[PDB]
């Protein structure tokens, strides 16, 4: 059956790792203690407590999950959380020190203290599945242990599991504001691993969701929970084809297969719709016709950029609710016929459609209203070439000076990988801007 | 202090200015005393008893407690003969005072009758 | 897990320490007999990093408390959180260094680094996992000024990864105490610069001018001063002791702090700093914070940053507040004030979030920061050590100690080639 | 009312 | 069962003696009347190893008190506990010695031994399997450092299977009371390394210096360094007496204790000393132990182990702790202070629990050593013993007796090879 | 039916015993006066009362050891002539064991075990509990052994000693305690079970989160052993197993009966919690290094002969398949002339959990006894130790003092080199 484990890192994971397991426990209906012999029976998912929850005899459904931080505070909250007895205390693992925003101390001083904990934890999990189907892989680009533990982990999750997909949802920089000022050195310096030991990327940087939730869900004074449940929406739309039925179903296969056209080129960008408050949601009618709008929308995007800069080479459409095969035909016949939207010479069918029955449920305390229906994009396009040109920029002129430098040549990294990795953003670069060129 | 495990019967000497009402509480060595040789517990300086009930919003973490936070001092009226009296958590039982102090009492403050209490075991 | 042990040494040292002992005895909710009466579970969770655990439910610093003169030790401990510390933690000479910072260093200092080298070690084993040591000091003093750059010194080849911050007082020209001021300055700076991970420049007369107008005290003694610095000392290590939205800790910062091993002093500031009477009308929240803290006049050094160029600036935010406003506010101090930030290193600013406000109020910041101006203070001295140097003034007293002559040469040499290389990265 | 005189 | 008789010579042996059988009394729970009124049960289980049983429930300590001169004997009766000796078992003489080595052992020696024999043979009778004798003397004395010297002397042929432990007092060099002190100390040193199974060498110096420093009392009487004694005392037998989780006796650290017949010269310590304001900031936990026994100010020897090289190790632990902890610590101080240890003996220490902590106290720790710097003690005294048989300095007391002048050389000669052997042990491969 | 008697000797043997009669008497359910409230008849005998009189020789050369069994709890379990204490002890030293004090107390000790044995009708063996470290459990043992051997020579006769520790160590004079004792377990045992108790220490912190244990946390699990080699004795099974069937299928060579035990599973009640027992999920845990109660590396050697212990919720077809896993990795290596290296016995009853101890009621369980070459290198260590000591003749005046010669020195180090030298020649592939 299949089967999906995640390996979220680092103090991002573990705070996705929070909202996005509170919600697939509200979906299942899982009480915090771990167990169902409560009264009340939501759902008729017998096979549907695997996947992600392992059933046992005793009746508790011990969640297939790897909580590790090289610090301990941020597991600790949630050793002593409300579900500290659904998590196995085990697969919380915890560090002394941590890597204080630097790639090579997360890489090679001190992630490689618990490298062969962490991969024992990741065999015994993968020895309980029976058909593991990928890796969904949680961290953060700016600080060190999600840039570095993470990157020497796919390396040899690599080696180990050579056909098993790994998926890379993580926190991409802004490209205006941000949180760390050494944070391009790590994200330079983590793009050589998810650039030969990745499948599928999924960047996302949190000024998106600032003016997301501000404009639309009307949060005037956001909070990373409210990022977080966001987060947690897009990938139980990504495994719903898994959970439930559907007249569509979809693994992770085959999004994979129609999304990547060559090996280099696996960067898409995620979107959600509709996303609007309580109040607002009832007073509109919502139909299938607008949602997919709202999804080409360039102020719903989840990355700063435009798709209009760019163009289109590869979407993946993930609708989930009471959707009608022709209400979707009848949306991308109406998709196609814009100018504004532009596609490649090379590919003139561009979409794969998954259809699901359950509509997707409302965490009490949430900012999404209940609705019937919804849909998630993922659309490859060559308008992310630009985030990489501006953290290049922000890297070039930091490098000239050789800022920040003796921290990690101090650590033991050679200063001549520094000079490779830009290199390579540099061939990445001019890769997106051979696709753009039309023959 | 017999209920912890670090049990002492230290006896300590309360001086009372009033050049301005201060108190400091000395302590009473003995022969070999088990202890470094220091001064004093306690110095000079003002003890509050109660502080005004806008205690809630000061920020003590910045600034200290002043004459407009507090509403009343430590005065000799904690410092009377036979009955006990705390100051920051210690039960300081007064044992007995000097006869200046008795005499100050009785024909200054008012009240004459102090007399002394005893507070030593029979071996 | 994480530990801290913090020196003290000098009667600067000693009284700020005490103070800050007692500003954490309250947070942590230990009374001054060293029993735990708090009500919250996360106010104990964490108190090993500050605190070694005894018998009776007691806890003890880890503090080692050093000064040259056995009178500062009477008055610490005759404080009111005076019986909470160790009295083999005390450690303290016979006689004085009148001030002179060769026979503290050199002299007066050799017979009791052994001892305080033993208890630090003592400390350092107690722990499992060490962070680093924390050193409170005076650069104008004997012993703070002296033994303490000594301290640092045998630490340093002792630990060498364990990271080092400072909290030394500066001296200031328009008011001064001592007349041997600039040389114990100048010979004290060489130390710190060679062995030492980051430093917090403070001063007196900027506390003493927050105080004549941000604070509004009639009569400041030197507590206030003490407590104002206790809370920066605090609000370093808040994000540490406690869980927060976006964590952080001693290094993270320290990492985001240093972009070549010369620079590594900083100005330290504190933003909930209003008037008692003005407490009611101000309300506080994260624009009255952030306004609070970029001006000149909060800050406590003597330097004005508006002349300088702003390397590096952190925030770390303690209390619960929305970061999206706090990243508006951020990213909009950065672009208005675009003249006074760095070109060669966009996103200067770096943030920090603990849920845990302090004690008696709502919201609190700390603010670190590297700008250029930090080099005015130090040509400050320069005109005022040299001009006393020209003249071999005062030099028997140094020189009676057995110390040569160009020792005084290679320190200005040094200090002239910090800022010159200070004053490049300007321009 | 009764905690003796105690040593 | 397994008995002990306790010798007891000299003004030296005779305060140590007292304040010992006054300590383990406490623990034993018996009143100075010679009653049980202990508390637990065990306080009355293996009580037949120190006491012997007397009708109307009545316990006698099984010591023999010796001294020539009467008078410390009517201090030992005026003591505390001093009706609890048996009056019998009090034997002495009418003359001292006059610190005088040669009539202690010799001319005055010889009238009164076959009465202390007398009383010894009985105590050896009387109990059924007797471990071994214990004596407690001082070297700088006539008693002890004389007529002690000839009852080992004796007692080794008619008893030699039995366990011999010496808790003799050691002179100092910094402080001394006695002008002809080297002499007898020279005279001493050789009939130890021949007739003794192990030593432990005391010193008054270093008792001191405990007590001014680690309690740091401003006045020590005589009684506060014959508690320190009596302490160590109590903790080498306490294992014997108490059961424990890893069991020991005398023989079973002796065993492991000599690796070489001249070589039973031990160097004691104890763990829980602290003075009063020590106590206010202290957690009690074994590794505050540990680092508190190896420390070279707490040993009670005038020899610093850090120019010596520790041979054998033994600790044995009053209380009931966990041995992962114990087992650890001294795996721990054997690698990091590997310089200090022999190579050609791996494992060190010796170790052994008894659960039955000290009365008044949850935890300590008894630690016995043997290194290479018990040989700085003899050679210091040499330092002053040939200045002085150089000039041939007070003399005529010693030769006045009729003895000649060959026996200062061979023991010289004895002590002189002993520590020329240890050296080369200390360095062998 | 079968019986066995148990010969325990030495400190050792007397904890060991309290440890593993306690989980006896609940496994069958024995109050501690004696009374059942007969598969128990194997190691029970009864009376008209119903005392069911377990089999046990309680020796050791201390008193005080054996009296606090006798003021203990089960005071009124044991026989007190079953008790037997010597009024001295052997002081860490073979030789006084050996030679002077072990030779007044053998006529004694051997009268109990002749009527014990009279007691018995068939014999299947007996279980020893000694050490090598102390004198009492290692001379003592030797010799008892030694008159053992002449007086039933076909009767099994089982080991299970402590070793000296890698690192750690309680004494001094442990090794020429430990170098003389390796000739009586050489040409006088049928099987051994070493096992040291840094490895059982190793594995309390990391399983049962236990951070301070003590010498009972490790006894309970050595008691758990002992009950698991046996239980297919005591009670039914599918496959079962004897005493003969497990000593012939791991000794290839009459001086090769030195194997390895290993047990699973072992964790805290609140990890069953959130834990999903399987067959084949206990059956991985027996290989890893880790786990192993010997401080050594079977992937530094190769596996010779492996013997399986199936206690619990066991099914077959589980059993075949997680067998089937073992066989297919490198990493697990086998000698080229034993293709076939495992021996299943399977039996119904789970272990049972005494209250106040450290392992869950636990469904199903496994018992291994993997026989290797790779605990050679621990008799390597030993002798490095040994050859240190004897070369600057230390302790060895305390031996020949005792009288024993010092001829038997070398003798005993070369005999072990020679058994040593046996190991290695196992370890020679057969490459035709
Ligand atoms: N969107 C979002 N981002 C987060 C969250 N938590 C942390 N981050 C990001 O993580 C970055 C810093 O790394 P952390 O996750 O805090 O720490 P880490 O991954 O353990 O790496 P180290 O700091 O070296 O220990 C910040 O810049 C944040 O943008 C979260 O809950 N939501
Ligand atoms: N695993 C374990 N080892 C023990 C136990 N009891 C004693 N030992 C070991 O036995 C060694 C010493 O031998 P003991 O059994 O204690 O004493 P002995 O065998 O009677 O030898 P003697 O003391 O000379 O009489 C010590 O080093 C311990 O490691 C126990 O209960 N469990
Ligand atoms: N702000 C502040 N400054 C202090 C305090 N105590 C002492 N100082 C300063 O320390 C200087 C004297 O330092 P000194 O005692 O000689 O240092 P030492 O020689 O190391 O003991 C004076 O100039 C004071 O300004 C204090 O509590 N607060
Ligand atoms: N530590 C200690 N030393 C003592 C005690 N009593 C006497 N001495 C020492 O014994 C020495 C005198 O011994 P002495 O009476 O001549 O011994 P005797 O001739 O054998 O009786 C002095 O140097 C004292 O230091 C005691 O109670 N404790
Ligand atoms: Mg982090
Ligand atoms: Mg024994």
């Amino acid at each position: 059956m299949r089967e999906c484990i995640s390996i979220h890192v680092g103090q991002a994971g573990v705070q996705i790792g929070n909202a996005c397991w509170e919600l697939y426990c509200l979906e299942h209906g899982i009480q915090p203690d771990g167990q169902m012999p409560s009264d009340k029976t939501i759902g008729g998912g017998d096979d549907s407590f695997n996947t992600f929850f392992s059933e046992t005899g005793a009746g508790k459904h011990v969640p297939r999950a790897v909580f590790v931080d090289l610090e301990p505070t941020v597991v600790d909250e949630v050793r002593t959380g409300t579900y500290r007895q659904l998590f196995h205390p085990e697969q919380l693992i915890t560090g002394k020190e941590d890597a204080a925003n630097n790639y090579a101390r997360g890489h090679y001083t001190i992630g490689k203290e618990i490298v062969d904990l962490v991969l024992d934890r990741i065999r015994k999990l993968a020895d309980l599945c029976t058909g593991l189907q990928g890796f969904l892989i949680f961290h953060s680009f700016g600080g060190g242990t999600g840039s570095g533990f993470a990157s020497l982990l796919m390396e040899r999750l690599s080696v180990d599991y050579g056909k098993k997909s790994k998926l890379e949802f993580a926190i991409y920089p802004a490209p205006q504001v941000s949180t760390a000022v050494v944070e391009p050195y790590n994200s330079i310096l983590t793009t050589h691993t998810t650039l030969e030991h990745s499948d599928c990327a999924f960047m996302v940087d949190n000024e998106a969701i600032y003016d997301i939730c501000r404009r639309n869900l009307d949060i005037e004074r956001p909070t990373y929970t409210n990022l977080n449940r966001l987060i947690g929406q897009i990938v139980s739309s990504i495994t719903a084809s898994l959970r439930f039925d559907g007249a569509l179903n979809v693994d992770l296969t085959e999004f994979q297969t129609n999304l990547v056209p060559y090996p280099r080129i696996h960067f898409p960008l995620a979107t959600y719709a509709p996303v609007i408050s309580a109040e607002k949601a009832y007073h509109e009618q919502l139909s299938v016709a607008e949602i997919t709008n709202a999804c080409f929308e360039p102020a719903n995007q989840m990355v700063k950029c435009d798709p209009r800069h760019g163009k289109y080479m590869a979407c993946c459409m993930l609708y989930r609710g009471d959707v009608v095969p022709k209400d979707v035909n009848a949306a991308i016949a109406t998709i196609k016929t814009k100018r504004t939207i532009q596609f490649v010479d090379w590919c003139p069918t561009g979409f794969k459609v998954g259809i699901n029955y359950q509509p997707p449920t409302v965490v009490p305390g949430g900012d999404l209203a209940k609705v019937q229906r919804a849909v998630c994009m993922l659309s490859n396009t060559t308008a992310i070439a630009e985030a990489w040109a501006r953290l290049d920029h922000k890297f070039d002129l930091m490098y000239a000076k050789r800022a920040f430098v003796h921290w990690y040549v101090g650590e033991g990294m050679e200063e001549g990988e520094f000079s490779e990795a830009r290199e390579d953003l540099a061939a990445l670069e001019k890769d997106y801007e051979e696709v753009g060129v039309d023959s | 202090d017999t209920d912890s495990l670090f049990g002492e019967c230290r006896h300590y000497i309360i001086h009372y200015y009033l050049m301005d009402d201060t108190v400091e509480i000395r302590e009473v060595h003995e022969r070999n005393n088990g202890r470094d040789p220091f001064p004093l517990l306690m110095n000079r300086q003002r003890m509050p008893k109660v502080l005004v009930e806008n205690a809630k919003n000061f920020p003590k973490c910045v600034l200290e407690i002043s004459d407009q936070e507090v509403l009343e001092w430590y005065t000799a009226k904690d410092f009377i003969v036979g009955k006990p009296l705390t100051i920051l958590g210690r039960t300081f039982f007064i044992y007995d005072c000097d006869p200046f102090t008795r005499q100050f009492y009785k024909d200054k403050f008012g009240m004459p009758d102090l007399p002394p209490v005893d507070v030593t075991k029979k071996e | 897990m994480r530990e801290i042990v913090h020196l003290q040494a000098g009667q600067c040292g000693n009284q700020i320490g005490a103070k800050f002992w007692e500003v954490i005895s309250d947070e942590h909710g230990i009374d001054p007999t060293g029993t735990y009466h708090g009500d919250s579970d996360l106010q104990l969770e964490r108190i090993n990093v500050y605190y070694n655990e005894a018998t009776g439910g007691k806890y003890v610093p880890r503090a080692v408390l050093v000064d040259l003169e056995p009178g500062t030790m009477d008055s610490v401990r005759s404080g009111p959180f005076g019986q909470i510390f160790r009295p083999d933690n005390f450690v303290f000479g016979q006689s004085g260094a009148g001030n002179n910072w060769a026979k503290g260093h050199y002299t007066e200092g050799a017979e009791l680094v052994d001892s305080v080298l033993d208890v630090v070690r003592k400390e350092a084993e107690s722990c499992d996992c060490l962070q680093g040591f924390q050193l409170t000091h005076s650069l104008g003093g004997g012993t703070g000024s002296g033994m303490g750059t000594l301290l640092i010194s045998k630490i340093r080849e002792e630990y060498p990864d364990r990271i080092m911050n400072t909290f030394s007082v500066v001296p200031s020209p328009k008011v001064s105490d001592t007349v041997v001021e600039p040389y114990n300055a100048t010979l004290s700076v060489h130390q710190l610069v060679e062995n030492t991970d980051e430093t917090y420049c403070i001063d007196n007369e900027a506390l003493y001018d927050i105080c004549f107008r941000t604070l509004k005290l009639t009569t400041p003694t030197y507590g206030d001063l003490n407590h104002l610095v206790s809370a920066t000392m605090s609000g370093v290590t808040t994000c540490l002791r406690f869980p927060g939205q976006l964590n952080a800790d001693l290094r993270k910062l320290a990492v985001n702090m240093v972009p070549f091993p010369r620079l590594h002093f900083f100005m330290p500031g504190f933003a909930p700093l209003t008037s008692r009477g003005s407490q009611q009308y101000r309300a506080l929240t994260v624009p009255e914070l952030t306004q609070q803290m970029f001006d000149a006049k909060n800050m406590m050094a003597a330097c004005d940053p508006r002349h300088g160029r702003y390397l590096t600036v952190a925030a770390v935010f303690r209390g619960r507040m929305s970061m999206k406003e706090v990243d508006e506010q951020m990213l909009n101090v950065q672009n208005k004030n675009s003249s006074y930030f760095v070109e060669w290193i966009p996103n200067n600013v770096k943030t920090a979030v603990c849920d845990i406000p302090p004690r008696g109020l709502k919201m609190s910041a700390t603010f670190i920061g590297n700008s250029t101006a930090i080099q005015e203070l130090f040509k400050r001295i320069s005109e005022q050590f040299t001009a006393m140097f020209r003249r071999k003034a005062f030099l028997h007293w140094y020189t009676g100690e057995g110390m040569d002559e160009m020792e005084f040469t290679e320190a200005e040499s040094n200090m002239n080639d910090l800022v010159s290389e200070y004053q490049q990265y300007q321009d | 009312q009764t905690y003796d005189v105690r040593a």
